[PDB]
């Protein structure tokens, strides 16, 4: 058991260990303090016989001359075991829950590692989220990288809520598991967030990482990366559907953006990190599939835009990265919309790889392009005659029923369509581009 | 043999103590991992490296290990249809060696089959006097190309013993007494990466390329030895131009070039490359093609070093007389490389981020191609021509990578995404696009084909100008606003578009348009324009035309589809047309 | 002079050589590396203990204790002497032409000096570069700063190759030549420049500088000084009438940025080294002519535009050094109209010193003043007036058309202008026609 009690300098968040040997880059520490407290650490720099280490939650009351740094001899590692599933840890993958202790399989770097370009699948069949916006439109398909955006206060913790209890996936045998990682959120939101998985039985499904607002940023850059070593464990080696989601990855951003402030990297993108965008792009890559294995990973994360016009690295980070987008507005939130979900901005590329038969239904690509247009010029018609009181009506019949379902109902696809096909009755016979003539 | 010493490990930078041996620019094998980096500074025995992978987990008193040489490339049989990284190391030979899906740390593969067979033929005399570039004899590496062994640069002298064999590329197959004394030769060499092939003298890329681009061969088109810079927003094309121009180019070998862009686009031609079969010859795309693949979230190094290494393997290849393509898909992402590095170097920056050297960067890479007359005694003749890929995020050519480009390429194949929503998916917009090749090919053209094409191609051009500047006029005014024959204008404007301009990848006959088949096309929209106006001069109408000419203009229309054995229907066209026109003019 | 292996320390492409004596600040270096390469350096600093030096190929490969330095004790210097027209050189003044190397009257340190500005004589002089609009509506002078832009890719490099071509003064009494500095241009660039010249023979009465876009950059800032310490010889001590070309001054302003970030000194504007104004000064500031020797050094630098773009430091700087403008336009050139000169943006600040009777002829200023005007007002209004907008038409086809390969008589572009305003009635001036 390697620790030494050689602290020669702290400064800010910093320690300075010397009289060291086989310390090595990155690796974890404890500082068992003067009075027995224990703090976890990592190392930022080892020269010669002498070790940088940076203290995760601050070097406040430490005495340097009667404490010591125990070096764990690992990186920073998630314990990897099946019974993950119906559990819930923190930023750290350590159990919140009260649980019975678990027997790690394996720890896994939480960077995880790079796939061979030539290993890597297509994005191909369906995930169902339960809300028709989603799965008809702006279909979510299984190894997708699909982000939902919004102005704070627009739903979208909840909205995550309601895909993370009722995502499922349709005829595959072995079954869809759901990695849950809010980022940075009130003790309030994370406390509702567990009563309503409780509630729901949606943990038994699901594994849960949960980081507060208070939690020390470090853990806020740990938690993402964690789901995703979860996540990857699950997909790949036990050959599960994984669908991750990360609520308000701009937490993430900001609390990153304070870490490299702790460490004094010069940045240059308004005291954002400046590989901000490089951070993300690690991390939103590790979605897809695996050549010759039945898993998949997914990630759906969540992030908040104050402005269009405001210019910020964070909304340029999300430029970087997008494979199409979910995007609810506050304007619309206003109105009692359950997804408040602007449907004309929001786009998946990828949506026709989960559509077709065998996968949704036929009527899938055909409803959902007339249902856009009609919906783009009939709120344009709220914006005579031709703009048909039908097709106003139509807008806002499509919105008050059709994606306003209930944030705790969901509608499968079938059932989605088959709405689709009531209202979409409701409109000129002969108005439609239909090269199937479809006689429902 | 010299062992050196971590003395400090700090994120991306390590520092090496007892490497005095080693040179600036030598790579390295660091810490125990062996994992691969490059040395950029030395102050006395002390090496400062900066890793190409991840430093977690690497510590003082590691050994490091020197390569011995600077980033280089292996070059010999087992070359083709391989798909490497940026740093050449073999993808699908990870997946069998490492028995993975995922690219480890530190794990060295060495690029080609170093214990493969190869059947050597040898074309030398014993006794014949050799300096560098001289073919000694060749290995068929596939059905359609022809290997090249070659003798090294810095190599002179006499051939002292050569016999065909069955070697490997480790064995010695020919054995050269120069002046310091006999070493044998193998069949392959190494070259570094970031310093370009020695030429006997570099010319200029007068000769056109045969895309069977209408669009490019026509009005932007690319020499062998050129340079073309593609600038696009998502979706326009540009991987199927790359793609498109791979297939169908006049080049014996094609290198494309990865440039870590996100993983999906890599899986997309790690898959869609090799059932590119096009029949010219019968054999796949990856029978002459070298494949350099990078992900997004790749290392950055490797990112950044894909285009040189890339270019290497074609000037290895030019260096035989082989004509090579290089494609680069895209090179804002190795901009973007570029940029990371230098930030994690704290380097100054110079535009938007971008490192000060970008420009001359870019410049040394372009550079790097063109016409060449190669080293050797018989002065072969080589070309490299560049056509990059570029993806500047919002469409804005005003940004740094996509200007320092054009500032060195003299062909623009400008993609507007507002012609590919239009479904005109050979996005090349025609008005602000160009080529400083235009005039050279078309005194080329003028002569080989022995027609007046470059007239043609001013005229085609021209109606295009003017539809440019009528439909201005149509918008505020209203089309009954123009004159007959500027409807007439727009007309032929709108079949030249539609009938020419446009040009499917997807479709057997489209795909490609020969030369003839290009000037036949575009000869019978021509006479169009110039039988109808002789009809307004006549005082017929406009109306009067088009009703009595739908049947020849729907043949018009179906140019493009006619195979390159039925020509005569095309030439049949115009003639069909002339007749036409008289009986509806009365 | 003697050999050091005394190389202590490397840094990207700085060098620290080390026990080092009566090394100069700004001395050149050569390294002969442990392979035997030989790369030239440049001393940045000098101290009693050390040296560092910046290497131009750059240090990669360099072993540091295999490798020897010598101080070749000279800064950058040009051998210089007559024998130097009809040849081209690189940005060092080192040969390009496989021709018979040249053996220096002798070598000038290529900062050269600052002219004493009692000793400065005021430009006062015509020079005829052939081209109808430059010589006659914006004429240039001998020893005039006039510099020209241009589009990427729309003949501002045509331009340049004509120019130098068609320059000459028409006095003869003593001879005129043309220097010609390429600054970090593609190699297809300098071989139509190089080609160009050869097939004309204007390389008879030229001296060309090549400096290549993939050559080093402190090479690239190097150049323009090699060509201007050639023409102040030419002009200053062999009494000739100088025309210096410079083709895209915007490279060396990149190159200069470049060492300046290699050498991590503080930032200027977007950049640019914060002495960028007073550098580019000392290379403008070296024209004109000098009381009492006839000879002239005329510059006519050429700039590649920021594209009608917000306002950027080099065209601003060099404004604030130089005095004139001229400018290429591809809305001209892409109409055909060769040379693509816009004749309304472009002004020769110093004209009216260079063209009058005894220069070019009588009716000069007059024809500039009223045929621009009348071109203006014509282009405003085609863009009865009976044909006034016509007289823009034809001065677009005809006067300022005149091509690229042709040198028109200073008389004739008088003559064709006059021929041209006949189409306005005589009624609008007081002068005797
Ligand atoms: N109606 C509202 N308008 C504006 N801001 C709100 C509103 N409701 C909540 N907020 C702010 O946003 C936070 C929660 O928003 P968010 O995290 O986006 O989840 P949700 O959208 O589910 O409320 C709250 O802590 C509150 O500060
Ligand atoms: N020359 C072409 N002919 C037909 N379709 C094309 C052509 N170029 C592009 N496309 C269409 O555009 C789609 C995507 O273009 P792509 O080359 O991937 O653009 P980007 O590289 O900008 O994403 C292709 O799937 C194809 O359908
Ligand atoms: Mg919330
Ligand atoms: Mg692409």
């Amino acid at each position: 058991i390697k620790e030494y009690r050689t602290i020669k300098e702290v400064v800010g968040p910093l320690m300075a260990v010397e009289k060291v040997s086989g310390v090595k880059y990155e690796e974890l520490i404890e500082v068992r303090m003067q009075n027995g407290e224990i703090r976890r650490g990592q190392v930022l720099e080892v020269q010669e016989d002498k070790a940088m280490v940076q203290i995760f939650e601050g070097t406040s009351g430490i005495n340097l001359k009667n404490s010591s740094v125990r070096f764990l001899g690992h990186p920073l590692q998630l314990g990897v075991s099946e019974d993950m599933i119906g559990r819930v840890f923190d930023g750290l993958g350590r159990p919140k829950d009260n649980g019975p202790e678990i027997l790690p399989e394996k720890y896994l770097d939480i960077n995880g590692e790079v796939i061979n370009p030539i290993a890597r699948d297509y994005p191909d069949e369906f995930i169902q989220t339960g809300i028709s916006a989603i799965d008809h439109l702006n279909t979510l398909v299984r190894g997708q990288k699909l982000p939902v955006f919004g102005p704070p206060g627009a739903g979208k913790s909840a909205l995550a809520a309601q895909i993370a209890r009722q995502a499922t996936v349709l005829d595959s045998s072995d079954d869809f598991a759901v990695v849950f990682a809010a980022i940075g959120i009130t003790f309030e939101e994370a406390e509702f967030f567990m009563e309503d998985f409780r509630q729901t039985g949606a943990i038994d499904r699901s594994v849960m990482f949960m980081n507060l607002a208070n939690d020390p940023a470090i853990e806020r850059i740990a938690t993402p990366r964690m789901a995703l070593t979860a996540a990857e464990y699950l997909a790949y080696e036990k050959g599960m559907h994984v669908l991750v989601i990360m609520e308000d990855m701009t937490n993430y951003a900001e609390a990153l953006r304070e870490i490299s402030a702790a460490r004094r990297e010069v940045p240059g993108r308004r005291g954002y990190p400046g590989y901000l965008y490089t951070n993300l792009a690690t991390l939103f890559e590790r979605a897809g599939r695996i050549r010759g294995l039945k898993g998949s990973v997914t990630q759906i994360p969540i992030l908040t835009m104050p402005e269009d016009d405001k210019t910020h690295p964070i909304p340029d980070l999300t430029g970087y990265i997008t494979e199409g987008q979910i995007i609810l507005t506050r304007e619309l939130y206003k109105s009692g919309i359950s997804p408040p979900i602007d449907v004309l901005p929001s786009l998946s590329r990828l949506k026709d790889k989960g559509t077709g038969a065998g996968k949704t239904r036929e009527d899938h690509a055909a409803t959902m392009n007339q249902l856009f247009a009609a919906y783009a010029q009939g709120k344009q018609a709220k914006e005579l005659s031709d703009i048909d009181k039908i097709y106003a009506k139509f807008a806002e019949r499509f919105e008050n029923e059709y994606v306003n379902q209930g944030f705790y109902t969901n509608r499968t696809i079938t059932e989605t369509l088959d709405l689709g096909w009531e209202l979409l009755a409701m409109l000129p016979r002969t108005e439609l581009k239909r090269i199937k003539d479809d006689l429902l | 043999m010299q062992i050196g010493k971590i003395i400090k490990v700090s994120g991306p930078l390590v520092m090496a103590e007892n490497m005095s041996e080693a040179s600036i620019q030598d790579m390295c094998l660091v810490g125990d991992l062996g994992v691969i980096g490059e040395i950029i500074e030395m102050r006395q025995d002390v090496a400062s490296i900066q890793v190409y992978e991840e430093t977690s987990g690497i510590g003082p008193g590691e050994p490091v290990r020197s390569t011995g040489e600077a980033l280089s490339v292996e070059l010999g049989p087992g070359i083709i249809s391989q798909m490497f990284d940026g740093i050449q190391r073999p993808l699908d030979t990870f997946m069998e060696v490492t028995q993975s899906n995922f690219l480890g740390r530190g794990v060295q593969l060495p690029a080609l089959d170093h214990e493969k067979q190869w059947w050597f033929e040898a074309t030398i005399e014993e006794g014949t006097e050799v300096s560098a570039g001289d073919i000694i004899g060749y290995v068929d590496e596939t059905k359609i190309i022809q290997h090249k062994i070659m003798v090294p640069n810095g190599i002179k002298g006499t051939v002292q013993k050569i016999e065909s064999g069955s070697f490997t590329i480790d064995d010695p197959i020919c054995v050269i007494e120069t002046e310091q004394g006999l070493k044998e030769l193998t069949m392959m060499q190494k070259w570094p990466v970031r310093r370009g092939r020695p030429i006997k003298q570099k010319l200029n890329p007068d000769v056109p390329m045969i895309t069977g681009q209408r669009v490019i061969d026509t009005f932007f088109p690319v020499t062998k030895g050129g340079a073309a810079a593609v600038p696009g927003p998502f979706g326009a094309g540009k991987t199927v131009v790359q793609h498109q121009i791979a297939k169908w180019s006049d080049v014996d070998l094609v290198v494309y070039v990865g440039c870590g862009e996100r993983g999906n686009e890599m899986t997309d031609v790690v898959n869609e490359f090799p059932e590119l079969i096009d029949p010219n010859t019968g054999e796949s795309l990856m029978e002459r093609t070298v494949l350099i693949a990078n992900t997004s979230n790749m290392p950055v190094a490797a990112r950044e070093a894909s285009i040189y290494t890339g270019i290497t393997i074609a000037e290895y290849f030019r260096d035989m007389g082989y004509d090579v393509a290089i494609m680069a898909d895209s090179t804002s992402r190795w901009a973007e490389a570029l940029r990371e590095m230098s930030g994690r170097l704290e380097e100054m920056p110079g535009d938007e981020g971008y490192p000060a050297y970008l420009g001359s960067r870019l410049a040394e890479y372009y550079e790097r191609s063109g016409r060449v007359i190669a080293l050797g005694s018989d002065q072969r003749e080589g070309s490299i021509t560049a056509i990059s890929a570029v993806s500047p995020s919002g469409g804005d050519i005003s940004e740094p990578v996509t200007q320092n480009t054009l500032r060195v390429v003299k062909v623009f194949w400008g993609l507007d995404s507002s012609l590919a929503q239009k479904r005109h998916f050979p996005s090349i917009n025609w008005i602000q696009s160009y080529s400083l090749y235009s005039t050279e090919v078309g005194r080329y053209m003028d002569q080989i084909l022995q027609q007046d094409w470059s007239d043609m191609v001013t005229e085609g051009m021209r109606i295009l100008q003017e539809e440019e500047q009528l439909n201005e006029i149509v918008r505020l005014v209203g089309i009954d606003s123009l004159s007959d024959n500027d409807r007439l204008t727009l007309e032929v404007a709108k079949s030249i578009r539609e009938d020419y301009l446009q040009q499917n990848a997807f479709d057997d006959v489209d795909t490609f348009t020969s030369r003839e088949k290009q000037f036949n096309m575009l000869k019978v929209i021509l006479t169009f324009g110039k039988e109808a106006r002789k009809a307004l001069s006549l005082g017929a109408y406009f109306n009067e035309i088009m009703e009595g000419t739908v049947a020849v203009r729907e043949r018009i229309s179906r140019s493009k589809y006619i195979p390159e054995e039925e020509l005569a229907k095309i030439s049949s066209i115009n003639e069909e047309i002339k007749e036409t026109i008289q009986l509806i003019v009365s």
